[PDB]
RNA sequence: GUAGGGGAGCGUUCAGUCCGCGGAGAAGCCAUACCGGAAGGAGUGGUGGAGCCGACUGAAGUGCGGAUGCCGGCAUGAGU
RNA sequence: UGUUAUGGCGUGCCUAUUGAAGCAUGAGCCGGCGACUUAGACCUGACGUGCGAGCUUAAGUUGAAAAACGGAGGCGGAGC
RNA sequence: CGAGCUGGAGAUACGCUUUGACUCGGGGAUGUCCGAAUGGGGAAACCCACCUCGUAAGAGGUAUCCGCAAGGAUGGGAACUCAGGGAACUGAAACAUCUCAGUACCUGAAGGAGAAGAAAGAGAAUUCGAUUCCGUUAGUAGCGGCGAGCGAACCCGGAUCAGCCCAAUCAAGCCGAAGUGGCUGGAAAGCUACACCUCAGAAGGUGAGAGUCCUGUAGGCGAACGAGAGGUCGUUGUUCGUGAAACGAUGACUGAAUCCGCGCGGACCACCGCGCAAGGCUAAAUACUCCCAGUGACCGAUAGCGCAUAGUACCGUGAGGG
């Protein structure tokens, strides 16, 4: 038992020791020692000198709801805004968006916060109604 | 598939974890467990600042046959330690699903040999201890192999004090290390069980 | 020291370049970054008996108009 | 370094450098034709590695 | 350097109780208690006899010789015996003096 | 085959577990012509006078010829 | 096995270097001490394991010869 | 508490002890001299006074800063807390900002904790609702020779959760189950054959390894009685470096209103929304550790504190080192 209990045969491998190797002189030869401030960033080595700026904003990010999630499987247990948390679309703090990806005819009803044109001309086209906040 | 010794009779409940017990799986577990036990203890003046010593010494160039600055450095008999033991933790949180699976697989390991259960211990009757042993002698519990009792009820524990025979485990505080530590196992109560 | 509350204790002093220009210049370079302090003035005033202590100009102007726990 | 955030090197699907053209744009310009309207895309298969390592996490 | 502190610095006997030697030398041999030293756990009993020699440099007529003296022991005894063997006296009681307690095992005669 | 990368292992201390050894005597030290592909391991004897191998697993203050290295002891220069 | 005569052969060690027995560096000898560590739910990759289109908690609470509770939150899930 | 005691002290002599010696707790009484040192002086542990009470001895008082008085304070503390004042190396592979960093040091004040605190707030939901700390938000928003690099807060979870008052069981200690023979041995607690206890199989000692020999542990008992405004100018804080730069704070000049009122909501204005200063106090959750107990994949003396005691010997005029 507790003595015949082995390992995963390939889980934890021995650590790398630098003391003793009958030919080990760790690190480079010269210019590498008790100095850990070389870095790989900076501002002259492939970084800066580049000509950008743009403008940072970041406003509202929506939650993609793949059409195949509503349709295809499931048996329409109503979307709403609470029972949909169990449809593997739990995020909170942000609105919900409906997007069209799955192509299949089925009459379902959708209650999100915003939706795409195509999605609206995809759900109603097969039976249903997408309801948006007033 | 283990039948209760005193009282009812079932044992067909509780599904057994596949495959037929896996060593490594218990490995990961015990290791984690003993790891959460190790205490943070490291009496070492790794720091050269932590030991008692000045900062200046002999002249850089001149004296000859020297070249040192303080007397607290690792190269000095009496100084600090280079990369010594610091007081740390080493307590992580092995994924729950895996801890649940652990003891399941442990009991599993005990369901293919030394498995034993019991409902109600009216046979105990106060501390006494003596009649407890006498009892064991009627349950294959010679006192040759190590055993673990995981049952509630104070009065029953109170009557259970020895080293090689059995072992007391309050409020079903099961633990893969414990069960796998002792040979036989005595679940007794069906609290956590079924 | 003054009379009312604590005084002195002063801050630093900055010095820039290219003052003004054609509606916003390039930028402002700081060059100074040194640190100084501020002193005060006293006066002969008494309270209850014969005193002199200290009297800031502010508290002087304020005291002359209204005797807030004291008198000229 | 926050600079990397507004610098052409965004995180794409695959994970490579989004660059433009740093040939000549503002100051100093007034020769050639479409060399100015050449604000396309850039990609390097030798400095991606050592570049995304200051923005890969904050994708 | 510790010594005798391992016990609570109390003796389980007095300086006039007959005791026997359990383990060591003079097994079964009994005698009376002369010196009882609680701290150092030392006990003098007319049993363990050791022929020592007192060195007297210049103390008015030296005349060196081997005198007869006793050697102390630790808890290497058994205080109080009645059935002719050692015992673990505990049971306390009283006869006419309620201020003091007594001892015994399965008998009562200590 | 140098820098360098990759792989399999030896050894030491602590820890859990198991099998145990010890006054007819542990560890340590000392000798040796035996064993293993290496790190190493073992038998016997001598010394010693209390504790300690092997296996498996976990963790490191883990392996020294060098640094005009640190401490300590003892040499050479000389019976000068 | 030990020791020894004779024959053949034979340019200390390390370091640093295009190049060392070097008349380049270090070092009297032995013993002991003495150098790639630790931390940050950090970042990235290999391997292994538990779950799996979902996967996990942190502070803490209650219990500690044992551990469970705790889903504020983070990562998947759509990009431009 | 129940026989011993007569300090580390190895020795000798004289002695104290059932009228309970020592030892262990807990209150008192004596405490020269110096030291905040405070009668005065003073190169500390010395020198010199006066007054009062008196049988000489002797005792008592005699400093300064607040008060009618009582009383309290100038002192000392390893670390921790707040405050006044405030670096540089270093980094930017140079260096002026900025970082280092309000770090180190200095100083003042106070406690067993402090700070802070009962909204002229945060914030954008017409919301939460003293403060602090922890998790998270997040390394986002944002700052920056826009370089090096620096870096919040709201929501939510959790530790703990109170707002009331002015001006107009742990320390002594006792009790406490259960073994004899034979054998190797210098000596067994080991081997061996039987037996017992077990609300006690923690541990230490005892000639060696130890349930039943000792001290103890589980458990039980346990005292006399001892604790529990705005603005201008110069600048600064917060993520905020003069930038569109609000707001708080402050030095110098000035100087508003109060009910169809005042401040604020990142110049400014209207709308809208939140909130009412210029008065104070206030457990807990938090920090640290001289001291004590327990514990350790902590050391076992070239380690571990510097010290298996010593800040000693030793070095220095000294701080200081050791
Ligand atoms: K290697
Ligand atoms: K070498
Ligand atoms: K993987
Ligand atoms: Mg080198
Ligand atoms: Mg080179
Ligand atoms: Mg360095
Ligand atoms: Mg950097
Ligand atoms: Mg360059
Ligand atoms: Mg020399
Ligand atoms: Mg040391
Ligand atoms: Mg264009
Ligand atoms: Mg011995
Ligand atoms: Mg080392
Ligand atoms: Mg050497
Ligand atoms: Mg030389
Ligand atoms: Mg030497
Ligand atoms: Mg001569
Ligand atoms: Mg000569
Ligand atoms: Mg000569
Ligand atoms: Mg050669
Ligand atoms: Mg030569
Ligand atoms: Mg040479
Ligand atoms: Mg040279
Ligand atoms: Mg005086
Ligand atoms: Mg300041
Ligand atoms: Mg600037
Ligand atoms: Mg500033
Ligand atoms: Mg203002
Ligand atoms: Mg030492
Ligand atoms: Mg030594
Ligand atoms: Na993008
Ligand atoms: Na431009
Ligand atoms: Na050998
Ligand atoms: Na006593
Ligand atoms: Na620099
Ligand atoms: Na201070
Ligand atoms: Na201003
Ligand atoms: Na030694």
């Amino acid at each position: 038992g507790s003595r015949k209990d082995r390992k995963r045969v390939g889980r934890g491998p021995g650590g790398t020791d630098k003391t003793a190797g009958r030919g080990h002189k760790g690190q480079k030869s010269r210019s590498g020692a008790g100095k850990g401030a070389f870095f790989e960033g900076g501002r002259s080595r492939l970084i800066a000198r580049l000509p950008k700026r743009g403008f940072n904003n970041v406003g509202t990010t929506y939650e993609v709801v793949k059409l195949s999630q509503l349709q295809d499987l499931e048996d329409t247990t109503f979307d709403r805004d609470t029972l949909e948390a169990y449809r593997l679309v739990r995020r909170k703090n942000r609105p919900v968006k409906l997007l069209a990806s799955g192509e299949i005819s089925r009459a379902v009803t959708v209650h999100v916060d915003a939706a795409s044109a195509a999605a609206i001309k995809a759900v109603e086209a097969a039976g249903g109604r997408v309801v948006l906040p007033e | 598939a283990q039948i209760n010794v005193i009282g009812q009779n079932g044992g067909r409940t509780i599904e057994l974890p596949l495959p037929e017990v896996n060593s490594g799986v218990l490995h990961e577990v015990v290791t984690w467990q003993l790891a959460s036990r190790r205490r943070g203890t490291a009496s070492t003046r790794t720091r050269a600042q932590v030991s008692k010593t000045g900062r200046k010494m002999y002249g850089q160039k001149g004296t000859g046959n020297a070249r040192h600055g303080d007397r607290s450095v690792p190269t000095f008999v009496g100084g600090g330690v280079a990369f010594g033991p610091k007081p740390r933790s080493y307590d992580y949180t092995l994924p729950r699903q895996v801890r649940q699976l652990g003891l399941a697989m442990a009991i599993a390991s005990r369901q293919e040999g030394g498995k034993l259960v019991a409902v109600d211990g009216f046979d105990i009757a106060d501390a006494k201890t003596k009649n407890f042993i006498s009892w064991a002698k009627q349950n294959g519990l010679d006192g040759t192999e190590k055993v673990l009792l995981v049952t509630d009820d104070e009065n029953t524990r109170r009557a259970a004090r020895n080293v090689s025979w059995v072992s007391v485990l309050p409020v079903a505080g099961v633990n893969v290390y414990d069960i796998l530590r002792h040979d036989r196992l005595v679940i007794d109560a069906a609290a956590l069980e079924i | 020291t003054g009379k009312k509350n604590l005084v002195v204790n002063s801050v630093i002093r900055r010095g820039k370049a290219r003052a003004d220009g054609g509606v916003g210049r390039k930028t402002t370079g700081i060059t100074k970054r040194v640190q100084r302090a501020n002193l005060h003035k006293k006066a002969i005033r008494e309270n209850g008996q014969v005193k002199t202590v200290w009297l800031s100009a502010n508290a002087l102007r304020t005291l002359s108009k209204g005797p807030y726990k004291g008198i000229e | 370094t926050h600079k990397m955030a507004k610098r052409r090197i965004k995180i794409t699907g695959t994970g490579k450098v989004m660059a433009f053209k740093s040939g000549k744009r503002h100051q100093n310009t007034g020769k050639s034709g479409d060399e100015i309207r050449g604000k396309g895309k850039g990609f390097v298969l030798a400095k991606a590695e050592w570049a995304r390592m200051k923005l890969m996490l904050p994708r | 350097p510790s010594a005798g502190s391992h016990h609570n610095d109390k003796l389980h006997f007095k300086k006039g109780d007959t005791v026997i030697v359990l383990s060591g030398k003079h097994k079964g041999q009994t005698g009376k208690v002369l010196l009882a030293l609680p701290r150092d756990q030392k006990v003098v009993v007319e049993g363990v006899n050791v022929i020592t020699k007192n060195v007297k440099p210049s103390m008015t007529n030296p005349q060196g010789g081997q005198e007869q003296r006793e050697l102390a022991l630790h808890a290497s005894k058994v205080a109080l015996v009645d059935p002719e063997t050692g015992k673990a006296t505990r049971v306390r009681k009283q006869i006419v003096d309620g201020k003091k307690v007594r001892v015994a095992v399965a008998s009562g005669k200590t």
